[PDB]
């Protein structure tokens, strides 16, 4: 069971990292804009918050995986 | 919902979902048909293999490429490729999600219409959009002012943009790409004794190209060094347990890019096309385009292409101007990485072409924004 | 002085002097080695027969071909052939006169160097030159604009020229020639009961091919006519007083030229290669090449090949365009007839490679003009 749950934790960590990469790329594009469309102004904030949430989720997942180890 | 972002290419198919960092599936765009009789009973007949299974069983198949030079020649094969991508590879029904496709600039009009019809009447997607390959690169790069230099298989094109105002008269297109380099590699490998003729042997030559090639900083000096000594030699192994030994041909294949007269063509090297594109724009924006060059496509993965590009452009361009070649890693997927970003954007979610719009307006709809 | 013009071929050797209308000597390029013990005393043990005497005593010899597919495989046998040609056959010492040789296009580099060394260090000729087989055909034909289609034993190649500017990227090469036809003739003669296995039996099959073969204008109708009636039957006599009776196989052997899928190959017929070569040149010169086609080599002596070639090319090529197949008689020696003419020309007498030039520059000399 220990090995299986460790594997599932690894998979979840991989998925989280994959999401972080895309969100960072989108924010990197959106930052350069100078007079963004009103919708983009809110989308930028939404993405900025989502990146944070994903980062703490990643920290928690890696901490749990290490604790199993 | 998630919007698929397929990139039908000239030599590979990359299909995936929006909001990702890599294509979900990647596989060659070939169709193989059996060549021999077939003697065993029970096997279960198959008219044609498609995708990677064809690449696996290349021994007894006649591989064909439905696309060439960006244009699409065979339509049944392309429809087969699309069906395989949507059902067998991605494993998602196409009805629920929209779709985003990419098409190279200056292509024939009819292509766009036929693609639209095949993506509405037969597959029944609720909304489809098509974008220029070069433009999507700048989203992945992360800037707005630049001159992309997408160089895929089949063709290579240059599209300069400034503050998000694409200049259409400075766009350039050229038909020198990886397939010509593969053919030249076969032709020059003929000298040492190794003779490759069949299509599968061409596939082997393509792998040889991918693994063992590089671009010399200077050409004549490299020839002199390779002729005098014997240090520029590499050994490769065929599937049949035979060893090829490549010498000069390591840097005579990609050199065709900068000297298109090897193949009998007449156009100028790619550095000259980039410089001409830059000098075909206005006077006030040339400095910015010099500052930010961009590379994309698989063909620009040769070790040392960035250095030679920078050196040649610096030699051609006036002094007092600073030139950088933004050449990030993982450039291979750069175009695709743009599309997913473009799909994610909230504003872009208003720019699709709904099915009823195409039903009412007609085929011309797609060209209104062309 | 007179300059020898030898044409080392893939299945025949033709050697002669300049300013003539035919080769002085012509003989097969084979080497026969004895197979059995030898019981009589006083005969004097020879180790290998060479040339025509081997063909005379094929009963108790194991005939071998030093050349294959243009490339030279065995070098001792080739040197023996050259020595026999210069001393026993021509009966002229090689020191006094220069020499002109012919080599097919796209062959390995090493061949040229080794031939040069064997023609300088060992035989000590005062000057040697080597020329492409296809080019010499145009001197014999009498024109300058054309697309030769030399088809010798071993291999066949196409070289289009326009105003004496050979296009190198349009050259085509293919490994379908008379030897494959002989093997196919053996394989299909197997059906009726006649079994030929040994090398001398292959030599007999080659004679059967030479005498009784032709090319049908259309294939399916010819097969139907041959099956329905019994008029397409011929009787031939073996050396052992036995009678073979050939039917359909009369026109299934040469048909392999236009349908290379009979022997398991994958390339296209020769008409398709000619059309592709023509359509790989520039737009403005295709008409002249269409007008003036040329054939050479022994393999193109099948009765009716010219008509089928013209019909196929006319069907493939666009209308409004006039096609002729210049197919003069005595085409067998056409290539050789070129060389002698090339030797005679006063200008050409400045282009040899003197012995001291090779001694100083080194082996690379020959390749400078390649
Ligand atoms: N690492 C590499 N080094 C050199 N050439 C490469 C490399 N990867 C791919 N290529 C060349 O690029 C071609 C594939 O291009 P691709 O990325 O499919 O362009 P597109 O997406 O427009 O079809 C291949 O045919 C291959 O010859
Ligand atoms: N009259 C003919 N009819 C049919 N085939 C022929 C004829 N003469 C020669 N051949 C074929 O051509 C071959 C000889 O080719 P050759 O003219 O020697 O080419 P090369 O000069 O390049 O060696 C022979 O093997 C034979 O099978
Ligand atoms: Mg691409
Ligand atoms: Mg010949």
């Amino acid at each position: 069971d220990l090995k299986g749950q460790l594997a599932k934790l690894e998979l979840h960590l991989n998925k989280t990292n994959g999401q972080i990469t895309a969100t960072e790329r989108t924010i990197n594009y959106l930052n350069k804009l100078k007079n963004p469309d009103p919708k983009t102004k809110t989308q930028l904030i939404e993405l900025t918050e989502k990146l944070i949430k994903l980062k703490q989720e990643f920290e928690t997942t890696i901490n749990s995986q290490h604790e199993i180890s | 919902t998630t919007a698929l972002v397929c990139d039908n290419g000239s030599g590979l198919v990359k299909a995936g979902f929006a909001g990702d960092d890599a294509p979900r599936a990647v596989f060659p765009s070939i169709v193989g048909r059996p060549r021999h009789q077939g003697v065993m009973v029970g096997m279960g007949q198959k008219d044609s293999y498609v995708g990677d299974e064809a690449q696996s069983k290349r021994g007894i198949l006649t591989l064909k490429y439905p696309i060439e030079h960006g244009i699409i020649t065979n339509w049944d094969d392309m429809e087969k490729i699309w069906h395989h991508t949507f059902y067998n590879e991605l494993r998602v029904a196409p009805e629920e999600h929209p779709t985003l496709l990419t098409e190279a600039p200056l292509n024939p009009k009819a292509n766009r219409e036929k693609m639209t019809q095949i993506m509405f009447e037969t597959f029944n997607v609720p909304a489809m959009y098509v974008a220029i390959q070069a433009v999507l690169s700048l989203y992945a790069s992360g800037r707005t002012t630049g001159i992309v230099l997408d160089s895929g298989d089949g063709v290579t094109h240059n599209v300069p943009i400034y503050e998000g105002y694409a200049l259409p008269h400075a766009i350039m297109r050229l038909d020198l790409a990886g397939r010509d380099l593969t053919d030249y590699l076969m032709k020059i490998l003929t000298e040492r004794g190794y003779s490759f003729v069949t299509t599968a042997e061409r596939e082997i030559v393509r792998d040889i190209k991918e693994k063992l090639c590089y671009v010399a900083l200077d050409f004549e000096n490299e020839m002199a060094t390779a002729a005098s000594s014997s240090s520029l030699e590499k050994s490769y192994e065929l599937p049949d347990g035979q060893v090829i030994t490549i010498g000069n041909e390591r840097f005579r294949c990609p050199e065709t890019l900068f000297q298109p007269s090897f193949i009998g063509m007449e156009s100028a090297g790619i550095h000259e096309t980039t410089y001409n594109s830059i000098m075909k724009c206005d006077i006030d924006i040339r400095k910015d385009l010099y500052a930010n060059n961009v590379m994309s496509g698989g063909t620009t993965m040769y070790p040392g292409i960035a250095d030679r590009m920078q050196k040649e452009i610096t030699a051609l361009a006036p002094s007092t101007m600073k030139i950088k070649i933004i050449a990030p890693p993982e450039r291979k997927y750069s175009v695709w990485i743009g599309g997913s970003i473009l799909a994610s954007l909230s504003t872009f979610q208003q720019m699709w072409i709904t099915k009823q719009e195409y039903d009412e307006a007609g085929p011309s709809i797609v060209h209104r924004k062309c």
